[PDB]
This record gives C-alpha cells, structure tokens and sequence, in this order.
C-alpha cells in the first residue's frame, strides 16, 4: 500500500509508462515532422481542385 | 541521463528507511506513554491500598505505599521528560520527510529540463559537422 | 572520489544494459496482475486466522 | 476482553484494506487493453513513418 | 482494438443497465443498502467508461 | 447523491 | 473460486478469450480491406448493371 | 517533452479544479481543516504549474 521497493502494481506501472509515453510521443512527433512538408499542404489544395473540376465534368455528364 | 537516473532510485530507498525510523520513534512514544499510564494506574492502585492499610490498622504498610508512589512519580516524571525530548526529535523527522517528498518531485522535474538542454546541445554539434 | 567514480562508471554500464534488456512491455503487465492476484489470496490466508 | 476489542478493530482495519485492494487490482486488469492498443497503434506508425 | 474495446465500452453500459435491475430489485425488497452497493458499481462503471 | 437518486427511484 | 490462479474454471476463460479475440479481430480487419478497394466496388456495380 | 509538460500542467489545472470543488464541498460538510488543507495543496500545485 505504501509502495515498498518492488510493489508489483506500482513497479509495473512505472515500467509500462516508460514505454507508453516514449513510443506514443515519438509517433505523434515524427508524424508531425513527416506531415510538415509544404507540398503535402498543396496536395490538400490539389484535392480541392480535383474534386471541383471532377464535379463540373460529372454534373454535365449526369445532366443528359 | 545516466547520472540523474541512478540518483532517483537511490533516494526512494533511503526514504523508506527514514519512515521506519520514524515509526520506531512513534512506537517508542507509545511505549513510554503506556509505561507512564501504567505508572499512573499503579499509583492509583497504591493509593487505594494505602487507604485500605489504614482501615486494616497496619501503619507501616501504608507508609511504604506512599514511598513507592513517590518512586513511581519520579519514574513518571523521568518518562515525561524523555517523551518531551523524543517528541521534538520526532517532529523534526516528520518535517524532514515532508520536505523530502516535495524534493523528490522537484528532482523528477529537473531531469526533464536537463534532457531538453542536452538535445539542444546535440543539434548545435550537428551544425558544426556541416 | 575514486571508489565512487568506479561506482558511477561500473553501475551505469551494468544498469544501462539491464534496463535495455529487461523492459519489453507485455512481459510486465501480465506478470504484475498475476503477482497481485497471488497476493490477495495470501492476505486472506493471513486475515482469516485473526478473524477466527 | 480488552485484547478482543482491540484486535477486532484491527481485523476491521485489515478488511477495509482488502475491499480497497480488490478495486486496486481491478484497475490494473483494466488498463492493459488500452496500453496494448496504444503500443500497437504506435508500432504501426513506427514502421510506416520511416519509409 | 477499437472494435474490441468499443464492445467492452458498450458492455460497461450494458452492465450499468443490468445493475439498474440490481438497484430496482433491491428497492423492491426494501434493501437500500444493497441498492447503494449497486449504485456504487454503476458509478465505478461510469468512471471506467469515460476513460475508455 | 446515491440517496437522492435512490429515493426518487423507490418513490414510484 | 479464490484459492488458486491455476483452477480449471478460472484458467479456461483466460485461455479461451485470448484465442477467440485474436481470431475474430484478424478476420474482420482483413475482410474490410478487400471491400475498401475500388476495383471490388466497380465489379459489384457492373454486376447490378448486368442483371437488369 | 513539451507535450508531456503541457499534459502535466493540464493535469495540475484539472487537479486544482477538483480541489476547488472539494474545498467548497468540505465547507458544506462542516470539516474546516479539510478545506484549509485543500487550499494549501492548490498552492503547491500552482507552484508546480508555475515551474512547469
């Protein structure tokens, strides 16, 4: 209860949190570095241009 | 990280030992109190006996009981003095433990700060390589 | 101080290798819960005697 | 009778702890799933992102 | 893992709901003490559910 | 708070 | 019920759950990915068109 | 590290909010000492938050 040196619950929580925090943070941080590229933000604009020009063709194609 | 990591493990074990010492001091206080309580109880019993002795008609026995009570009182007084000295020491130990608890948390925070500066230094080294 | 310095360097070499070897995650969880599931019963096997 | 009452109080104290310990171990059963799920989620990203 | 833990999260509510039977039936016996102990379980499951 | 809910639940 | 971790009733549930959960989760995930692909969807549309 | 500190800071703020509710609850309860203790805890939390 008071947490003697190897109290199995408390000691396990420490060892898991070491992995849990490091891995999850690495993945979020490295994911933001991989997502940092400006051309990828241009790919969002490109997806906007692509869906809007595809709609213009599509609405004409469905109209007849 | 290596200097910092070793220190954290070491401080926690020391704290447990300190707690045990505090418990012993607390136990000692209880024992002295019990002894003091026993002495008071003994004195009360002696007082009843002294009164009983007078009723009985044995003058010497009553006188002896009074002498015993004085000895018990002296012992009780000594115990009380010992308790007071012990109590001050106990209070200091308790204060230290509370301070230590605050301190260990601060040490953990320090490690995080230390880790960040080291990373910054590594980045500077990379620039030199270029 | 020289013995404390050898303690720094030797205990850090050994503990860094040990913490890297030891600390894969699923090993820890399933041990811990099994150990405390042992312990509750051990406690009851005490406390019964005193109840009685 | 003095001893009996004292140790009865001590036995209640032990039982109060057992009831709390039964919660404390339940919590330790529960977290495992989220931990594994987080771990595996991260490990998928760990492979993915380097490429 | 989402599908699995979502099933478990649904099942925590399914437990809360079933433990209404517990509290309701205890009230239908006049067992307030037992209904309180059911309400403690519905409370602890609610706490659990948020974390999930 | 369990009593407040319980007393309403038993009331009907 | 509570004396040992190795009791048959307690052990069977734990072993069965791990095996069952992994198999169910793996099968569902694989099936969903196949459905997601565009080519499979196109074929289904063609079949409907072919039927009328 | 920034995220962890922020999370810790967020946790401290959350803890402070919980403590504030508890302090108010303590006054309603009539336990004067408990409310005072909560205020002291909040100050410690604030100091930790400031340090963070």
């Amino acid at each position: 209860v008071r947490g003697m040196n190897t109290s199995s619950a408390m000691s396990a929580f420490e060892r898991m949190e070491e992995k849990v925090l490091m891995q999850e943070s690495r993945a979020q941080a490295l994911g933001e570095l991989a997502g940092a590229d400006l051309e990828t933000q241009f790919a969002q604009l490109e997806g906007g241009s692509d869906v809007d020009d595809e709609l213009a063709a599509l609405k004409a194609q469905m109209l007849p | 990280e290596k200097m910092l990591e070793q220190a954290i493990l070491e401080m926690q074990e020391d704290l447990v030992q300190l707690r045990q010492g505090v418990a012993q001091a607390i136990a000692a206080q209880k024992r002295s109190e019990k002894q003091y309580n026993d002495a008071q109880n003994e004195i009360n019993k002696w007082q009843r006996n002294a009164q009983l002795a007078l009723q009985k008609g044995d003058e010497n026995l009553a006188r002896q009981a009074l002498e015993r009570k004085k000895t018990y009182t002296d012992t009780s007084a000594a115990l009380k003095a010992s308790l007071d000295t012990q109590s001050t020491q106990v209070e200091t130990l308790k204060r230290n433990l509370i301070q230590l608890e605050s301190k260990i948390s601060e040490a953990k925070t320090k490690k995080e700060m230390l880790k960040a500066r080291i990373t910054t230094a590594k980045a500077q080294e990379q620039l030199q390589g270029m | 101080m020289g013995l404390f310095d050898r303690i720094k360097r030797v205990v850090s070499s050994n503990l860094n290798d040990l913490v890297n070897k030891a600390e894969d995650p699923e090993k820890m969880l399933e041990q811990a819960i099994l150990e405390m599931q042992e312990d509750l019963v051990q406690l009851r096997q005490g406390v019964a005697q005193a109840i009685a």
